[PDB]
Formats: C-alpha cells, structure tokens, sequence
C-alpha cells in the first residue's frame, strides 16, 4: 500500500509541477488560479501523514477482521494513543471507508445487495481489497455468496468440501481460472 | 452534500483536463483567449461552491455528536433489553 500510494502522490506532484512549469512558459487574475500550486503544502502534509495513514489502513485490512464495532473502536483508541507515543503525523479525523474505496465501488457493491451499514461495508472492502492472501468469509446468512456472485457475474461455482466432485471441478476450474467459492468453512 | 462535493471534486478534475487541453492549444486565437474568461468564472463558481459546502459541513460534527447523545441513551438500554430477551430465550 505504501509503495502504491507513494507512487500515486509522486505522479500527482509531477503533474502539478508540470502544470506550474507550463503556466510559467505560457491576465492578472491568475492569482485565483495558482491555488492549484498553493495546494503543494497540502500535498506535503498528506505526504508526511500518509505513512501513518497507510499503517492504520493495513491494520484495518488485517487485524480488524475479528473485531466488532466496540472492539474496533477500542483498538482504534489504543492504536492512536500508541501512535502518539511514537508521534507520527496523521489526520486525527479520518474515515477508513472513505480512504481506500471510492463511491463508485460503493454503489456497485450496494447494488450487488450489501446491507447499508458501516460494519459490513468495511468487511466487504477488506475482503475484496487484498488478493495476496485468500479471504475467509464468516457469516450465518448465505446471501453473502449471492452478492459475491452478483459482483462477479456469471463466474461463481457452488463447490463444497463434502462433495467428492469438488476436487475434479476445482481441477477443471483452475485451468481457465473461474472464480470458485467453497461453502464448508468448518 | 457528501456525494455532492465528491461529484464537484470530480468536476474540478474534469476542469483540470480542460485546462490542459487548452494549454496544449496556446494563445493563438482571441476566441480561445476570451472563452477562458468564462472558463475561469465557472471555475471560481465551483470553487466557492466547494468553500461554502465545506464551511457548512464544518459546524455539523458538533451538532451530529450532540444529537447522537439521545440515540446513545436509547441504545444503552436497548442493549439491556436485548440481553434480557435472549436470557429468556436461553432459559
């Protein structure tokens, strides 16, 4: 995440500096236009806080998969206090779901059938956010598989550990790489 | 208003593309040197929209968490009602 976001801010700074140089080599009202380059200090503050912000994002993605709302809030209080113990800059007011996923993915997922609550939005964001490690869906309701298939279209297969053909069907699907969801978490 | 200012930020990004499109075209045409007047006027209108809506959003979190106090005093009793309900359920 730090690599990707530092890259992103790198091209952002390159683009704004290219715009400044272009204006340099290009009315007296351009002082109302140089706000784009006056945002360089805002970009610098985002640069100096993104390390901690990406940190807390990573703990969200990994650690917060076992915690309820109360547990998540308590862990946030603990983690922010201990950040202050090793003071590193980060915006004190910060929203997780407004930081990693844009509104486009939000309305796409909600159209798939997500419950309109912060907890499940965070859970869906973290489950579909990282692909390096396989995710573990944990819920009594089976509508999660339905909404996952909705997001994936006509690619979900219904395979179970207790099914003997699961091995053969999996060996078939792996070759052309169809998305597989297995429902035997136990 | 949250989705509104998000859309206005994307519109500002689109205006940034328009600015570059123009800067590629140089100051060769007087029409091209006068349409930027209304371009910057619309840009300032969007900027003042952003400023006014951010200012409006500034004084809402205190009101927001003042109003959540009633919902919290409701909830900390609703949870007890729930707990006793499943106490009967397990009984």
């Amino acid at each position: 995440l730090v690599t990707a976001k530092y890259q992103d801010l790198q091209e952002n700074q390159r683009f704004v500096n290219v715009g400044l140089e272009k204006l340099n080599e290009s009315k007296s009202l351009t002082f109302e236009k140089e706000r784009w380059l006056n945002t360089t200090k805002q970009f610098s503050k985002t640069s100096q806080e993104l390390i901690g912000n990406c940190i807390i994002s990573s703990i969200y993605e990994t650690y917060f998969g076992h915690l309820n709302e109360r547990e998540r809030a308590d862990m946030l209080v603990i983690l922010k206090r201990l950040l202050g113990k090793f003071a590193v800059k980060y915006d004190v007011n910060y929203r997780f779901i407004d930081y990693l996923v844009t509104l486009d993915e939000k309305m796409k997922w909600l159209e798939c059938g997500l419950d309109k609550n912060d907890y499940f939005l965070e859970n869906m964001s973290i489950v579909m956010n990282s692909q390096d490690a396989v995710p573990f869906l944990l819920d009594p309701s089976s509508h999660m598989i339905t909404v996952i298939s909705n997001y994936y279209g006509n690619k979900t297969v219904l395979l179970s550990f207790l099914e003997e053909g699961f091995v053969k069907r999996l060996e078939n699907a792996i070759r052309f790489g169809s998305v597989v969801i297995i429902q035997d978490g136990e | 208003l949250i989705k509104l200012n998000t859309e206005y930020k994307l519109k500002l990004k689109n205006l940034e593309k328009r600015l570059l499109e123009e800067l590629n075209n140089s100051q060769g045409n007087m029409l091209e040197n006068d349409e930027l007047m209304v371009t910057l006027n619309n840009l300032k209108k969007e900027a003042m929209n952003i400023e006014k809506k951010l200012s409006e959003s500034e004084e809402f979190f205190p009101q927001f968490d003042n109003l959540v106090e009633e919902y919290s005093i409701i909830g900390k009793h609703s949870v007890k009602i729930f707990s006793m309900l499943e106490k009967f359920g397990q009984f």
